[PDB]
RNA sequence: GGCCUGCU
RNA sequence: AGUAGAAACAAGGCC
């Protein structure tokens, strides 16, 4: 049949047909008169709508071809020959423009004299049962229906035949010439009912192939074909299977419960060698401020200028020599690199205006010291095979090193109070509920307890310093930058105050990656001699710079001023780190507001006030050779400050696991103080889980020191 | 006086005070080199806790795997995969006694899923290795650079729309004897049988960075497109069923979590009597995806999916068949330095079966030389188990069964135990009329656990009183206590865009209140905090300040010019009106009424050209990586301003030989823009269909012209015109 | 579609000769015995028999007619119809 | 006129026509989501380093014939160079500020229509009363609750029909709604919106947060209701509870 | 010496 | 040298 579709039809109309064939996805292999008789459809619609055009009248202009001009409008514009979303989309269009009503099935055709659609169905039946038919399919329409059928008859309703009568002859001479022409052929057989209405399928998703071998190699090892296991697993049943296994099973299996009791836990063992280093970014206990009591605020001002007023306002100036050496670099390379410091900044000084942000000359010294054209030279494996000394990166456990009582000292006067404050808070919305009220006040409170304290300074010096070094470096990547090490503080009087602990000179900082490091040396001022703890400073290079005149009741003191000179390295996870230390804030207070929050949900009241002022109660925060110490609930914040403060200085994976692993064993020690019967499988391997972290990092070692002084002091 | 904050313990319990235990507040470890080391480990980790298993070569890819499944039984506490058939098939069966209907169900709902999702469901996922290229790239790339490569080949049903097509052309390129592929350097390559099967069977592995919590790094794995499929409607499956499962809890939030928990802790203590005593194990499972074979899924799944037709069977039992033959990419390699002639050379990973082992370690060396056997094509062969948790919910659903073959219907005995399990860790709580019957209880859980190649690490592992246990970082001391230590990390700027970071810090410090139990005066510091570093990091101070920036002469004219600076929004250098009982608005909208109708209309001006709009899922979703978890999206309200521009992107792919990929990029998003304008519902509903693109547009053109002029602007001379010019560009694209 | 043509003949130089084809356009072409397709009319002309020679057709009979007058020796062609017919003989 | 014109010329040079012929309306999500760029794994750093850069952000290529190339001092505001795999160019943020002090104008009084959920909100909050903070342990138990107070009962596939109706009012396709809840709703988002020139998407979206319901699990103590859970973190706490009136009672 | 890139 | 820690940075590539 499909012979006659090879033959009759144009082109254009049967790809048309064949993607509507493809639309609802039937195959046109098993049933082909569907396509003929649409096609014929779709053949009527074009020939009932071709050849039809309008102008600015009525009363459409009629022409057998288009003649070359604007006046191509066409008096039927189709709506099948198009998919089901463009179908819709014609049929919503028209419905908004034309602001008629939306039929619920597809028409063929609309028109503009009448302002409406067209549904020409051309069936081998009889006219006026067809149409009736799709007429009662089709609810409440206005859509005008035509159809014609085999036998040459027309038929609508209003007796309406919406254009020439010409066209129809035609149509109806294509109707004849299409069923005599079958007469040759001779499908009425079937031609009348061919189509019933069709539609079912089954989605198939066959194993077969390659992909069927797989199936049969991921199987348990004793079968052999995914079909052989499916029909096992579906007439498997359970009969008591995980009894015989857990019967025959070696009772060895076991998880046999230790019993946790006081003198169960021992203490954590600490790693043995050399002492442990400084390893921080500044000088924390050992900084020294060059004031000069300006009114500027923290970011307001510009750095080189007031660096060298400060710096002007202190004399004694001596030639710089060598105090303490590096022990491992070139010590004169840093008394060159200060003193070249020394030199440009007066350079700047003397020119017009001070600029916001100074590059430095690359000379060797600072060629060496920020260790620069030291990274080895990319090549290709094929080049180099025969070198011996070609050998992977080191990578091994770092070097053990043993705690020292330096870090002890720095965090208990990191948590003591100060004459300034270190914190200028930003502005809220003016309170408006009582609860904003109490939230500000104790927020007040909080604010003067913690912002004269050294752990707040360190966290504005990291701040400043890391945002400054994170700007240079992403802005002047290529060339060498000073940076003076500013911090704005208030007095006790009111008075605003900068100071000036020293210098940073960044490096090449060309960070593609956030491991990538940026090598800087640091200068500061101090006046702790460095040749009582010279363990604390394996990694620095102390000078001695000027001589301080203190007033003090014994004369006048006249101290040596050092100056603490070293190569350090950052990157840029570790500068965005350190440049968001004023969490720790956050961190501290939100404990101890929780604890106020948890006292005062015993007693209905809020209890701020009475812990802030009355003092009385206290918890304990350290521990003196009489005995355990406790202070006072603002002692609380700032050992907590300091806490959190030293975890973002001193980060590093050894804290992490071992905080994790401590974390465990404290929970088991407080549940054995609880009384809750605590036990354990195997607490011999917790305890070396949580003794591979002490390497050598100083604060991870301190923080294992106080676990076992808080394990001493408990169990009892 | 010597400071220590431990002792601080000593009064306040430690569950009061755990927050002080997280160091969250410093740079999390990260990774710097290759991963290649840590992949080998893992798989030679994963192939001896199974070793007594029996060894096969695979016929098609012809690598060694090794099927531990009824092995010899266990006779040691160490880690093994031995599970049993039988005994995997009676837990579930079990588990579904218990549950009746639960497997009949949630297949019924996964066929639905399955035969009505659609293709473009795969492009919503994050990086995916595609095999095209050989490297991670995002899952749409990925996708349509294997769907054009099976154009090209001949596979052309996944052009019927259907993700089930999709994967009927995936499965049937496993038998084609030779397709084709692109690389820029264009040249085609041929990849024969084995080689493409290898390559649609293998897996990329990485190193995973910022996990906190641990001093060794580990690594994960991704895999290809042709396998995301099938693990996308296993996990359907695995999720529907997990959702009719109360001791699951993987499927669900934390709030939810601390909920599930509460309640079976109080069913399990409170329906004990005075006789009975209580006790609950804080459990962890060590090796927990190196120890789960993919066989054992397969099995899982055939006896889920009994009696269901033939066709969903085997589309859900394709994923474990493959998982089962999988292999794993070592990775990026090994970069070796010769400080003797000062040079740096870095060998890929795929060397390492012919290299010479003299250039490594002793421990890479003795790495190398255990896993080169199973090297086939520059991969290894990881059959034995999972890699990183690509089975989730099956996972869970194992763990759920071993939980409910406790229900004291199939102990028969006094002792009982019940509690929640998410894949990797669990709390059990145990009761028994005695402490041995405690023992008993917990020794029969373990052994049962060790029959289902699950472990239960003896040393993260614990065993107290009911009342106070731990569980994903979530402390239950007599009730739930809040941490905040977990969420710290998200307090200051996302790094979206301004108007997109304020919102996002405002609602995280709210949510925070409202969850964490973060205090008034704790949130008023934190909204302080927020705002100074979101100034310092804009360059938008409060533009009364003489604090010099790249941004401080616009925003104080601009300061200057506006008459009622309050209205000003921070971005722009005005005062900050937030406070606790504001958190929930907008910026935009809180300051609204005090703007100036100048400044309104120049910000918030539809014609700028900083708001960009891609899809309705990306409008004001934000994914923020959350510390200690997986990744994470956000609904963050915010207004469209002119400060919700996008950031720039990388531009490294010019100095790439991959450089012709951002020509198709700019060409894919001018034709995209066409349609878009032509389709404006391209963006909200994700157009459907069958045709193509200049079709729908010449065809649309055609209407538009005609309707427009019928009402509108159009007249026929232009009318016409686009009539004539749509036919020029039919006969163009003829030609 | 069949086709059978009509009307073909030996004439006489400057004579009419009327040819029919019973059986969508139509036309005529001429094949002479020395060579392939020549196209004389369809329902347009060729120059060697334009003005000479008309076509037409009637759709109710469903007949194309080629009206040929004034014929030349240089129209003598078996002349097909083509919608192809098995051609008709005309010597002139 | 334009539309079909960048047609023909796209059509015009081969690459782009083949992309037109071959590539069928089902893919275009996938094409339209290919692309290079990975997704940021540590957002937050970047953009603090990538502020230190000049020309972070990036604009349309119209910014080019509306703000121009520099400010009164010099200031480069934009730059000439496009994105890595767009037309955008890479500009200045001082672009945007300039855009905000001498940029063109226009009549934002429809915003607040669009943005009917935060305009809400903060009309709930300025008329809300407070009242005396009670100090007493609260109970916080954890229950399932709907957070959008405006939500018109639909879900979203529910509502999607509504709003691509009330937007996109020819790609309907074959659904007309039913439920004459939803013809209100239409009518009224119609008349209301007619004119809007925010964004058909953004529209479209905002449409869907304010009509279709969502819910959440949440620690909740007393209120319950919708009005009382968007200020649920400043009336219940750990200890204190804030009584609180929204305006709309 | 000149120019390109900074998660590809 | 320095940062850092089971492998890397201490610029890369292209002419």
């Amino acid at each position: 049949m499909e012979d006659f579709v090879r033959q009759c039809f144009n082109p254009m109309i049967v790809e048309l047909a064949e993607k509507a064939m493809k639309e609802y996805g039937e195959d046109l292999k098993i049933e082909t008169n569907k396509f003929a008789a649409i096609c014929t459809h779709l053949e009527v619609c074009f020939m009932y709508s071709d050849f039809h055009f309008i102008n600015e009248r009525g009363e459409s202009i009629i022409v057998e071809s288009g003649d070359p001009n604007a006046l191509l409008k066409h008096r039927f514009e189709i709506i099948e020959g198009r998919d089901r979303t463009m179908a819709w989309t014609v049929v919503n269009s028209i419905c908004n423009t034309t602001g008629a009503e939306k039929p619920k099935f597809l028409p063929d055709l609309y028109d503009y004299k009448e302002n409406r659609f067209i549904e020409i169905g051309v069936t081998r039946r009889e006219v006026h049962i067809y149409y009736l038919e799709k007429a009662n399919k089709i609810k409440s329409e206005k859509t005008h229906i035509h159809i014609f059928s085999f036998t040459g008859e027309e038929m609508a309703t209003k007796a309406d035949y919406t254009l020439d009568e010409e066209s129809r002859a035609r149509i109806k001479t294509r109707l004849f010439t299409i069923r005599q022409e079958m007469a040759s052929r001779g499908l009425w057989d079937s031609f009348r009912q061919s189509e019933r209405g069709e539609e079912t399928i089954e989605e198939r998703f066959e194993i077969t192939g390659t992909m069927r071998r797989l199936a049969d190699q991921s199987l348990p090892p004793n079968f052999s074909s995914l079909e052989n296991f499916r029909a096992y697993v579906d007439g498997f049943e359970p009969n008591g299977y995980i009894e015989g296994k857990l019967s025959q099973m070696s009772k060895e299996v076991n998880a046999r419960i230790e019993p946790f009791l006081k003198t169960t836990p021992r203490p954590l063992r600490l790693p043995d060698g050399p002492p442990c280093s400084q390893r921080s970014k500044f000088l924390l206990m050992d900084a020294l401020k060059l004031s000069i009591e300006d009114p500027s605020h923290e970011g307001e001002g510009i750095p080189l200028y007031d660096a060298i007023k400060c710096m002007r306002t202190f004399f004694g100036w001596k030639e710089p020599n060598v105090v303490k050496p590096h022990e491992k670099g070139i010590n004169p390379n840093y008394l060159l690199a200060w003193k070249q410091v020394l030199a440009e900044l007066q350079d700047i000084e003397n020119e017009e205006k001070i600029p916001k942000t100074k590059n430095m000359k690359k000379t060797s010294q600072l060629k060496w010291a920020l260790g620069e054209n030291m990274a080895p030279e990319k090549v290709d494996f094929d080049d180099c095979k025969d070198v011996s000394d070609l050998k992977q990166y080191d990578s091994d456990e770092p070097e053990l090193r043993s705690l020292a009582s330096w870090i002890q000292s720095e965090f208990n006067k990191a948590c003591e109070l100060t004459d300034s404050s270190w914190i200028e808070l930003d502005e809220i919305g003016e309170d408006v509920a009582p609860i904003e009220h109490i939230a500000s006040m104790r927020r007040n409170y909080f604010t003067a307890e913690v912002s004269h304290c050294r752990a707040t300074e360190y966290i504005m010096k990291g701040v400043y310093i890391n945002t400054a070094l994170l700007n240079a470096s992403c802005a002047a990547m290529d060339d060498f930058q000073l940076i003076p090490m500013i911090s704005k503080c208030r007095t006790k009087e009111g008075r605003r105050k900068t100071n000036l602990y020293g210098f940073i000179i960044k490096g090449r900082s060309h960070l593609r990656n956030d491991t990538d490091v940026v090598n800087f040396v640091s200068m500061e001022f101090s006046l702790t001699d460095p040749r009582l703890e010279p363990h604390k400073w394996e990694k620095y290079c102390v000078l001695e710079i000027g001589d301080m005149l203190l007033r003090s009741a014994i004369g006048q003191v006249s101290r040596p001023m050092f100056l603490y000179v070293r190569t350090n390295g950052t990157s840029k996870i570790k500068m965005k780190w350190g440049m968001e230390m004023r969490r720790c804030l956050l961190q501290s207070l939100q404990q101890i507001e929780s604890m106020i929050e948890a006292e005062s949900s015993v007693k209905e009241k809020d209890m701020t006030k009475e812990f802030f002022e009355n003092k009385s109660e206290t918890w304990p925060i350290g521990e003196s050779p009489k005995g355990v110490e406790e202070g006072s609930i603002g002692k609380v914040c700032r050992t907590l400050l300091a806490k959190s403060v030293f975890n973002s200085l001193y980060a590093s994976p050894q804290l992490e696991g071992f905080s994790a692993e401590s974390r465990k064993l404290l929970l088991i020690v407080q549940a054995l103080r609880d009384n809750l019967e605590p036990g354990t499988f195997d607490l011999g391997g917790l305890y070396e889980a949580i003794e591979e972290c002490l390497i050598n990092d100083p604060w991870v070692l301190l923080n294992a020191s106080w676990f076992n002084s808080f394990l001493t002091h408990a169990l009892r | 006086m010597d400071v220590n904050p431990t002792l601080l313990f000593l009064k306040v319990p430690a569950q009061n005070a755990i927050s002080t235990t997280f160091p969250y507040t410093g740079d999390p470890p990260y990774s710097h080199g290759t991963g290649t080391g840590y992949t080998m480990d893992t798989v030679n980790r994963t192939h001896q806790y199974s070793e007594k298993g029996r060894w096969t070569t695979n016929t098609e890819t012809g690598a060694p795997q090794l099927n531990p499944i009824d092995g010899p039984l266990p006779e040691d506490n160490e880690p093994s995969g031995y599970a049993q058939t039988d005994c995997v098939l009676e837990a579930m069966a079990f588990l579904e006694e218990s549950h009746p209907g639960i497997f009949e169900n949630s297949c019924l709902e996964t066929m639905e899923v399955v035969q009505q999702t659609r293709v473009d469901k795969l492009t919503q996922g994050r990086q995916t290795y595609d095999w095209t290229l050989n490297r991670n790239q995002p899952a749409a790339t990925a996708l349509a650079n294997t769907i054009e490569v099976f154009r090209s080949n001949g596979l052309t049903a996944n052009e019927s729309g259907r993700l089930i097509d999709f994967l009927k052309d995936v499965m049937e390129s496993m038998d084609k004897e030779e397709m084709e592929i692109t690389t820029h350097f264009k040249k085609k390559q041929r990849l024969n049988k084995r080689s493409y099967l290898i390559r649609a069977l293998t897996l990329n592995t990485m190193t995973k960075d910022a996990e906190r919590g641990k001093l060794k790094r580990r690594a994960i794995a991704t895999p290809g497109m042709q396998i995301r499929g099938f693990v996308y409607f296993v996990e359907t499956l695995a999720r529907s069923i997990c959702e009719k499962l109360e001791q699951s809890g993987l499927p669900v939030g934390g709030n939810e979590k601390k909920a599930k928990l509460a309640n079976v802790v109080r069913k399990m203590m409170t329906n004990s009597q005075d006789t009975e005593l209580s006790f609950t194990i804080t459990g962890d499972n060590t090796k927990w995806n190196e120890n789960q074979n993919p066989r054992m899924f397969l099995a899982m799944i055939t006896y889920i999916t009994r009696n269901q037709p033939e066709w969903f069977r085997n589309v859900l039992s394709i994923a474990p068949i493959m998982f089962s033959n999988k292999m794993a990419r070592l990775g990026k390699g090994y970069m070796f330095e010769s400080k003797s002639m000062k040079l740096r050379t870095q060998i890929p990973a795929e060397m390492l079966a012919s290299i010479d082992l003299k250039y490594f370690n002793d421990s890479t060396r003795k790495k190398i030389e255990k896993i080169r056997p199973l090297l086939i094509d520059g991969t290894a062969s990881l059959s034995p188990g999972m890699m990183m948790g690509m089975f989730n919910m099956l996972s869970t659903v194992l763990g759920v069964s071993i939980l409910n073959l406790g229900q004291k219907r199939y102990t028969k005995t006094t002792y009982w135990w019940d509690g929640l399990q998410s894949s990797d860790d669990f709390a059990l709580i145990v009761n028994a009329p005695n402490h041995e019957g405690i023992q008993a209880g917990v020794d029969r859980f373990y052994r049962t656990c060790k029959l289902l190649g699950i472990n239960m690490s003896k040393k993260k592992s614990y065993i107290n009183r009911t009342g106070t246990f731990e569980f994903t970082s979530f402390f239950y001391r007599y009730g739930f206590v809040a941490n905040f230590s977990m969420e710290l990390p998200s307090f200051g700027v996302s790094g979206i865009n301004e108007s997109a970071d304020m919102s996002i810090g405002v609602t995280v410090i709210k949510n925070n209140m409202i969850n964490n139990d973060l205090g008034p005066a704790t949130a008023q510091m934190a909204l302080q905090l927020f705002i100074k570093d979101y100034r310092y990091t804009y360059r938008c101070h409060r533009g009364d300040t003489q604090i010099q920036t790249r941004r401080s002469f616009e925003i104080k004219k601009l300061w200057e010019q506006t008459r009622s600076k309050a209205g000003l929004l921070v971005s722009d250098g005005g005062p900050n009106l937030y406070n606790i009982r504001n958190l929930h608005i907008p910026e935009v909208c809180l300051k609204w009424e005090l703007m100036d109708e100048d400044y309104q209309g120049r910000l918030c001006n539809p014609l700028n050209p900083f708001v960009s709009h891609k899809e309705i899922e990306s409008v004001n979703n934000a994914v923020m990586m959350p510390a200690h978890g997986p990744a994470k999206n956000m609904e963050y309200d915010a207004v469209a301003t002119t400060h919700s521009w996008i950031p720039k992107r990388n531009r490294s792919i010019l100095n790439t030989s991959q450089r012709g990929i951002l020509e198709d990029e700019q060409m894919y998003q001018k034709c995209c823009n066409l349609f878009e304008k032509f389709f404006p519902s391209s963006s909200y509903r994700r157009p459907v269909g069958i045709s193509s693109m200049v079709e729908a547009m010449v065809s649309r053109a055609r209407i538009d012209a005609r309707i427009d002029f019928e009402s509108g602007r159009i007249k026929k001379e232009e009318f016409a015109e686009i009539m004539k010019i749509c036919s020029t560009i039919e006969e163009l694209r003829r030609q | 579609v069949q086709l059978q043509e009509s009307g073909g003949g030996l004439v006489q130089a400057g004579g009419s000769l009327r040819l029919s084809c019973a059986a969508y356009v139509m036309g005529w072409f001429r094949q002479a015995p020395g060579k392939e397709r020549e196209f004389v009319a369809a329902i347009d002309y060729a120059d060697s028999v334009k003005g000479r020679f008309t076509i037409s057709r009637d759709n109710a009979k469903n007949t194309v007619y080629l009206e040929m007058s004034s014929l030349k020796p240089e129209d003598t062609a078996v002349y097909v119809c083509a919608a192809r017919g098995q051609g008709t003989q005309v010597t002139v | 006129m334009e539309r079909i014109k960048e047609l023909r010329d796209l059509m015009s040079q081969s690459r782009t026509r083949e992309i037109l012929t071959k590539t069928t309306v089902d893919h275009m999500a996938i094409i339209k989501k290919y692309t290079s760029g990975r997704q940021e794994k540590n957002p937050a750093l970047r953009m603090k380093w990538m502020m230190a850069m000049k020309y972070p952000i990036t604009a349309d290529k119209r910014i080019m014939e509306m703000i121009p190339e520099r400010n009164e001092q010099g200031q480069t505001l934009w730059s000439k160079t496009n994105d890595a795999g767009s037309d955008r160019v890479m500009v200045s943020p001082l672009a945007v500020t300039w855009w905000n002090r001498n940029g063109p104008t226009t009549s934002a009084v429809h915003y607040p229509k669009i943005y009917k959920t935060y305009f809400e909100k903060v009309e709930r909050l300025k008329h809300g009363t407070f009242g005396p903070v009670h100090f007493r342990n609260q109970v916080k138990i954890r229950r399932r609750v709907d957070i959008n107070p405006g939500h018109a009962d639909l879900s979203a596939k529910e509502a999607q029909d509504v709003i691509m109706e009330v937007v996109f009012p020819n790609e309907v396709g074959a659904r007309i709604l039913t439920s004459e809840s939803q013809l209100t709703i239409t009518k009224e988002k119609k008349e209301e919106l007619q004119d809007c020139k925010i964004s058909p998407l953004m529209v479209a979206y905002m449409l869907e947060r304010e009509l279709v319901r969502k819910t959440r699990f949440l620690p909740v103590a007393g209120g319950t209701s919708s009005v009382y859970i968007e200020v649920l973190h400043l009336t219940q706490g750990t200890c204190w509870e804030q009584m609180y009136t929204p305006g709309g009672e």
